[PDB]
């Protein structure tokens, strides 16, 4: 039935008659050089920085130079068919975007322009994609956990509303599972996922399209994409642009949570672009300013608080909290994370997740490196229980990691380091967990009690996973309601304890 | 489900060609504000409806 | 290109001759060493490594059009910077200058057919409404429009040509 | 009529001038009768005032200023279709063997958009090259990126004629091969070792090798590959040699130096990622085909790290080493297991038994090699039973992997099989997991399938 | 898979819409170029110039 | 009066008539759109340009803008009324209060003081955290530099300092934060005002999320403000939060304004930039200005200009590093690279000089071992050998310590130490009285007697 | 192509009068500021590492 031919005809004839026939005067210029994808226009005395200037067939250059006599700017698609003597229109726009909760569940270029076939955008006006964040005294402290499915992270590293946390490793580390598998596990809990693409193959972008329409996840995700194809200007601009869509969301009281796919495609992309533009190179031939350009980008992060999305919103929205949280990925040549680019960027975020290929080999996936990743807002990102639970374990293991390479001879205390070792390492076996198998807080919080307090002593390594997969069902069926009890609150009480205490017990002698 | 978008699809078709003739005139007229008559196009219109 | 090198020499000469009146010989004189640069044997030259002020006593001797102090000053402060070439920017630069002291404008009319003369007075007259400056028309025919009529002004442009509507309907859907 | 003049020559690059409206856009070709010969000049920037620079297709020795210079309206065009099968072309699309024209019927112009996020076909499926390591470690996703590893002497030619072979036999799909910036004289024996095993029929050859000048072994790999994107377009599957990829980088490296651009990170060109993007993202599947590629790769100072490499592993999918050793043990092909990976080896993507099979025998042999270690120092007796019987299996899974090609026949005179992946994975399994212990480890060389190893054991 | 036929009626039908939308500009440009007259260019550009 | 003429990134060329050019580092004007737009003159270029930087973002600057001349520099507001209020780098009030009741405004161009007034200060101050007074004490009126990577805890150690010694004393304090996160800002606003301490503290901030200029210029206004309250006759804490950022800003700004690079692409002014700094933040006869620095090193790399530019403008430097950070070591403080001008027999006393002494010898002496311990094993090692690794061992354990600002990392609750408790412990580690304990014993405890219990506990 | 220190009311000078009237080649005047280098026009007679004084009571050294 819904291909009713009357439905698109009066499409159209909206538009028909929503059309302004008056004349508007405009600014003109000439191109006078193409190169690289570089334009240089003579003309345009009205031409503003930052500006789109709207080129022959429907594409936008990005001023970047107010030369005395020239603009300088860059060409956002195919440049290879404009000549010398084109003329060219100045907008009166600074680079916009558009923005909206329309854009849920749509794969959009980095100007907007949809990419799916499904036709044009439904969506709430335009954003501009340059942008300074919140200041000081407009944000609040995270305080508020946002769950990834996985064992390792949400106990180790945990991430909260409106962090900024670096996932970093080498190339297939499983960086993209572990990205795509915290945007899935959103789908029930009111958070809105921006997924951003930069570089990347395209065959892999439809993949990962494919799986987050296969989980049901796609319907809650902005899809934006700049493939490895893409002009530079493209990859280059495309995390502002989805931090423009993101920042919809936060700057109404909501909450949001946005991926850039490769920030040193990013960071790649801009030092072509700028290498192209005669600046001087620095570290690493990165230009200047290559802090600059991530600085700007993930300081837009941010947790907003009530006063300053009243003052926003024109008072329509009272007493709500708005949120952006962010989990860029970073790139690293044999694990150097003390290379020029990834030191900038953790120096930006509030941690970092530190994925190791060695670790990864042996089948310990997902391959957290603790001792390397950190997490800087702490425990106060996580639920009470697990903030009890969890305590010093990373730096537990990354005492145990330093032991356990020292000691590759031999040990004393043998006994004692036994039951050290023994857990030491245990921990490492338990913390490995399958993909796309997320795990709520209520089955990660009585496993980390069972790892913690010692009731692992009297298991061999390989009996860890027969002895989880064992438990998690065990309380599925005997303390059913105590896990939807910790599943809404936080949970702890000497109570709880002592009635997880009962748990193990009932179940330790009935395996 | 294929097969009804692809049935679905040739009868919509089949219906918009009245359509494109109607979208085509309120178009040029709008782009003009002088009206114009019918006969002196007829053959464009009628193409129109045809090459779709 | 001498855009940039241009505009320095440009004001200076335009200041000079309006303290003295005479724009109007200064322009002559401009255009005419504009012209010797634009010869087979003379853009030869220029182009070679000669002293400058051997190159400037050769290229003064072929021009007896210039006002022999000041004129001919220009030229040899242009050839001790090398920059005799940008005399055909000197001047156009000149000429701007000029119209804009003078509130003077030059605007393109681009028509699909030729307007009727009680039209190009009251595009005219609303352009002086539009512009402080006393315009000149200078119409055209493109045959690309179809109805309506560009209106260029420098680098402002106002369009009511059927063709740009179309295609800025096209662009709607 | 002719509408340009040359203004510059300095190398291999030359400026030339046109009327301040007819500029040419870029990557137009322009071309000049440079004495007697005319010579094809490709537009690389617009300068300002009509000034156009360009790259020579050819030597510029014997160009003047004021060369009247004819500005064509299309890009470089190649010839394309059936009619290139067995024809040796260069940059250009011109004959360069001296069989007479192309019969062709039709040209495209190598420059190219890569196909638009809803053209990539809604599936990943692998392809069976027939091979047994190759199939079982390694396996190729129809439409993936393959690098190579080897050196020399190990018989990369040969795995790469086993492939053109095939691929055309056993699937229907043709193949191209583009040499960019390799040896001559490897060419021509290569194009003699093709004609007499029969496959030169099946196959598409373009060569720009390094006598030639950098404009020319820039773009040879773009006139390989649209070449194989027309196959495509015939609801083909492709397979597309590229001779090595790190030429290719390097003669934009040397380009990008001689029009004046700033270095990048180790001198590299700035546009390098760009540069490798807008090749490797032209060969995918495709609703209605696909391209895959074999591409030889070679790492500069064996450091992974360098930005050539790591930028082309980007771009891989799976990864085949060859081994000198493999080979010295009269072994072929002379794959090597365990430092060959791929990328669709995962449940997910290639169902558990064959994930589980592959892991298994990189084990075994993983575990096989620290035994013959001690064995090398303490003599065989020092190890266990268990040992002595993981060294019995290694060896005989280790002469599972040889196969006879059908292109090998010259060399060993056993026919050559082409071996499904079914049958892999059941022989597999079967010599790992103790079935197969009672017969000969030679009855396993250089075999087939397993329904024949035990056929030939039956009469050892 | 009824999110993934879903998606291909939306698709099917942008695709509708895009042809008749391009038939519409197309159509409506060979009536103005068929039935423009002097007095309606005049109409035009007599307007034009009074929001000049 | 002026018109612009160019506008490249950060940095705005102004067109002036011929005699009304304005001065080096005089302020201007613009109305960038609805916003009003600060542009500091940094060059006279020929012919009444200008070349300037703006203070603000520069996106939508048309050319021919006309920008009005401000005849004076950039000036701030200062003194007691600037206390327990957040500051712009313009001096305007940037929390959501009322205007600065200031009485006074001072440019933030300003000369060092001179060599007759400086003032020499042996008082040694004391911090609770064992390595930093070990290794590295400092002086009242000294400075102090954290020097580390991105991530080994050059900010915590800064705001455990705070807790020691800026709660535990008198005078006002400043805190500078320039072109660093927004959000420990604000976390560090709200802390202070939960405790009632932040009407003894003003603080100024130019984080990360600013345009250059901001960045740039963000440090004077601090040093501006610290140097009011020292000519009164005080005596002023000064934290800035990382000074890397006041050159980086540098070299953003160097290339635009027509400057050839220098050795990695750094600015060529950058010895003068940073002298032109860290020379005015010094104490003097009139008061004292005691500082601590946060000093960034970029690609964990001590040799990199900047870094190594700075060593000599400072009396203590405590060298964090990331090889140890990486074994839950905090604070992840470097023993053989740490080093203070404080440390001589006759301003701490023979005994606390020859203890940090020994146990610089000590963890050297392990330093040497590694190769060889790396190669053929621990066996090898002459039996003496051995015990100098247990003791080297112990030693790096001792060295940490748990913080009170880190309790939100790690759970267990925060430890002082009095330099008196610290000398004893490890003059007691390195005579052999604590052989018999094992290694974990010593990691993450107060004094060596927490250590002497928490063997009794495994 | 760029400007060496040609500027509007300089070439204007010269275009009234091109051989300059014979002025002090013991004095000049600044046209650029910036970073502690100035660029001094005139000084037909300055020698390399010569002082040149300032207003106030300070100096340069000429290098260039
Ligand atoms: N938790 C896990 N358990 C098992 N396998 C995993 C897990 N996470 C990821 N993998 C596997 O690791 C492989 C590579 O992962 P992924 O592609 O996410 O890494 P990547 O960093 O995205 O690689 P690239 O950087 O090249 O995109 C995938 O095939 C995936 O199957
Ligand atoms: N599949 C095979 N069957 C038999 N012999 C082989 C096989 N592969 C390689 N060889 C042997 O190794 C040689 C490899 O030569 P070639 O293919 O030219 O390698 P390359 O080109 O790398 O030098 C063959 O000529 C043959 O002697
Ligand atoms: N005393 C400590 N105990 C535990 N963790 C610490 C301690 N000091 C620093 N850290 C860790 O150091 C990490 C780096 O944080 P931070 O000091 O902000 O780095 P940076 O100096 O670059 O700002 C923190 O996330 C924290 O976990
Ligand atoms: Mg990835
Ligand atoms: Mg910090």
């Amino acid at each position: 039935m819904q291909l009713n031919s009357t439905e698109i005809s009066e499409l159209i004839k909206q538009r028909i008659a929503q059309f302004n026939v008056v004349s508007e005067a405009h600014n003109e210029g000439t191109i006078v050089s193409v190169s690289d994808g570089v334009i240089r226009i003579h003309g345009l005395a009205d031409c503003m920085q930052g500006e789109m200037i709207s080129l022959p067939g429907n594409r936008y250059a990005i001023a970047l130079n107010l030369e005395r006599d020239s603009v300088g700017a860059v060409v956002m698609g195919p440049y290879a068919d404009l000549a010398e003597g084109m003329k060219v229109k100045c907008t009166g726009r600074i680079l916009e975007v558009p923005v909206g909760r329309g854009l849920l569940g749509r794969v959009v270029n980095t100007l907007g322009a949809p990419i799916d076939g499904k036709g044009p955008l439904d969506h709430d006006g335009f954003s501009a994609v340059e942008a300074i964040a919140p200041g000081v005294i407009e944000r609040q402290s995270v305080d508020q956990p946002v769950q990834t499915g996985y064992k390792a992270v949400d106990s180790m590293i945990p991430i909260g509303r409106g962090q900024r946390e670096l996932i970093i490793g080498d190339r297939q580390t499983g960086k993209t599972a572990l990205a795509i598998d915290a945007i899935i596990n959103q789908r029930d809990s009111g958070i809105k996922c921006i997924y951003v693409a930069i570089g990347q193959k395209a065959s892999t972008i439809s993949n990962v399209v494919r799986k987050l329409e296969e989980h049901g996840a796609l319907a809650n995700t902005i899809v934006v994409v700049a493939t490895a194809s893409e002009s530079a200007a493209l990859q280059y601009l495309a995390p502002y642009a989805g931090c423009a869509m993101g920042e919809y969301f936060r700057d109404r009281g909501e909450d949001a949570l946005i991926i850039y796919d490769d920030l040193s495609k990013q960071a790649v992309a801009y030092r072509q672009i700028s290498l192209l533009l005669r600046r001087p190179p620095g570290r690493e031939a990165f230009p200047g300013d290559v802090f600059y350009l991530h600085s700007r980008l993930l300081e837009r992060a941010a947790r907003v608080n009530a006063e300053y999305v009243e003052a926003f919103t024109k008072g329509e929205v009272k007493g709500k909290t708005g949120s952006l949280t962010a989990l860029p990925i970073i790139e690293t040549q044999a694990g150097d994370v003390s290379a020029f680019v990834p030191t900038n960027v953790i120096s930006i975020t509030d941690g970092q997740i530190f994925l190791e290929t060695n670790l990864f080999n042996a089948g310990i996936r997902p391959a957290v490196n603790p001792g390397i990743s950190v997490s800087r807002v702490g425990g106060a990102a996580q639920t009470k229980i697990m903030k009890k639970l969890s305590g010093g374990i990373r730096t537990a293991l990354a005492q145990y990691r330093e032991l356990a390479a020292f000691s590759q001879f031999a040990s004393d205390l043998d006994d004692a380091t036994r039951k050290q070792l023994d857990h030491g390492q245990k921990v490492t076996e338990l913390l490995k967990q399958k993909q796309y198998a997320p795990m709520s807080v209520a089955q990660q919080s009585l496993v980390l009690f069972a790892a913690e307090r010692g009731y692992l002593a009297d298991v061999e390594l390989s009996k860890i996973g027969s002895f989880e997969a064992a438990l998690l069902a065990y309380v599925d069926r005997d303390h059913a309601p105590l896990m939807q009890e910790i599943n809404q609150t936080g949970g702890y009480n000497d109570e709880i304890e002592g009635k997880l205490k009962g748990i193990l017990d009932s179940f330790k002698a009935t395996q | 489900a294929q097969a009804e978008i692809e049935a679905e699809r040739k009868r919509a078709r089949e219906e918009l060609r009245k359509q494109v003739a109607i979208l085509a005139v309120a178009g040029a007229e709008k782009i003009i504000e002088r009206s114009v008559d019918e006969a002196a196009n007829s053959d464009i219109v009628d193409k129109l409806v045809a090459e779709l | 290109e001498f855009i940039t090198v241009a505009r320095p020499y440009a004001k200076a000469a335009f200041d000079f001759a309006v303290e003295h009146q005479s724009v109007e010989r200064w322009q002559d004189m401009l255009a005419f060493a504009a012209e010797v640069t634009k010869n087979e044997q003379m853009a030869e030259l220029l182009s070679g490594a000669l002293a400058p002020e051997t190159l400037a006593e050769s290229f003064i001797a072929v021009a007896g059009e210039q006002l022999d102090e000041n004129g001919q000053n220009l030229i040899r402060v242009m050839a001790e910077n090398g920059r005799l070439n940008a005399l055909p920017d000197v001047l156009e630069q000149f000429i701007h200058l000029r119209a804009v002291s003078e509130a003077t404008a030059e605007v393109d009319v681009i028509s699909a057919a030729a307007l009727s003369e009680q039209q190009l007075a009251k595009i005219s007259a609303a352009m002086e409404k539009r512009l402080s400056r006393k315009v000149k028309l200078n119409a055209k025919i493109d045959k690309s429009v179809m109805a309506g009529v560009i209106i260029r002004a420098g680098d402002m442009v106002i369009d009511g040509s059927v063709r740009g509507r179309l295609e800025r309907l096209a662009d709607v859907l | 009529m002719a509408t340009g003049k040359i203004v510059q020559v300095i190398g291999a690059v030359v400026d030339v001038e046109f009327p301040q409206d007819a500029v040419p856009r870029v990557y137009d070709a322009l071309e000049v009768q440079n004495g007697n010969e005319r010579l094809v000049l490709e537009v690389q920037q617009q300068l300002g005032g009509g000034i156009v620079r360009t790259i020579a297709m050819g030597s510029s020795d014997g160009l003047r200023r004021g060369l009247d210079v004819k500005d064509l309206e299309h890009p470089i065009e190649v010839p394309v279709g059936k009619a290139t099968l067995g024809r040796i072309m260069n940059v250009l699309g011109e004959p360069v063997d001296m069989k007479g024209e192309i019969g062709e019927e039709e040209r495209w112009a190598i420059h190219r958009a890569a196909p638009s996020y809803e053209e990539l076909s809604n599936s990943q499926e692998l392809l069976e090259t027939g091979i047994k390591v190759i199939d079982l470690m390694a396996p190729f996703a129809k439409g993936g990126k393959v690098g190579l590893f080897g050196g020399a002497g190990v018989g990369k030619t040969v795995n790469m004629m086993e492939l053109i072979r095939n691929i055309a036999i056993e699937h229907s799909g043709y193949s191209v091969f583009a040499g960019v910036g390799e040896r001559t004289r490897e060419g021509n024996d290569f194009y003699h070792e093709m004609t007499d095993s029969n496959v030169i029929d099946k196959v598409s050859l373009v060569y720009g090798q390094m006598n030639e000048p950098p404009g020319n072994r820039l773009r040879v790999a773009l006139t390989g590959l649209t070449m194989a994107e027309k196959f495509r377009d015939e609801g083909r599957d492709v397979l597309l040699f590229v001779d090595n990829i790190y030429r290719y980088t390097l003669a934009g490296t040397e380009v990008s130096a001689l029009l004046g651009r700033m270095p990048s990170a180790v001198g590299y060109q700035p546009t390098l990622a760009e540069e490798m993007g807008v090749l490797q993202e032209r060969i995918t599947s495709t609703k209605t085909g696909s391209i895959t590629s074999v591409q030889a790769v070679y790492v500069p100072a064996d450091d992974l790290t360098d930005p050539s490499p790591a930028t082309t592993f980007a771009h891989l999918d799976a990864t085949v080493v060859l081994s000198r050793q493999i080979a010295s043990l009269g072994i072929y092909p002379a794959v090597d297991p365990l430092d060959s990976t791929s990328r669709q080896l995962d449940p997910l993507v290639v169902g558990q038994e064959h994930y589980d099979t592959a892991r298994g025998v990189q084990s075994i042999l993983q575990r096989y090699q620290e035994l013959k270690d001690i064995i090398a120092i303490l003599g065989m007796d020092e190890l266990s039973e268990e040992d002595k019987l993981v060294v019995a299996r290694a060896r005989k899974i280790q002469r599972f992997l040889s196969q006879p090609f059908f292109v090998a026949e010259v060399f060993t005179g056993s026919p050559g099989k082409y071996v499904s992946l079914k049958d892999t994975i059941r022989g597999f399994k079967g010599i790992m997991e103790g079935e197969y212990d009672h017969l000969p480890e030679q009855a396993f060389y250089m075999v087939g399938s397993i329904e024949e190893a035990v056929e030939k054991a039956k009469k050892l």
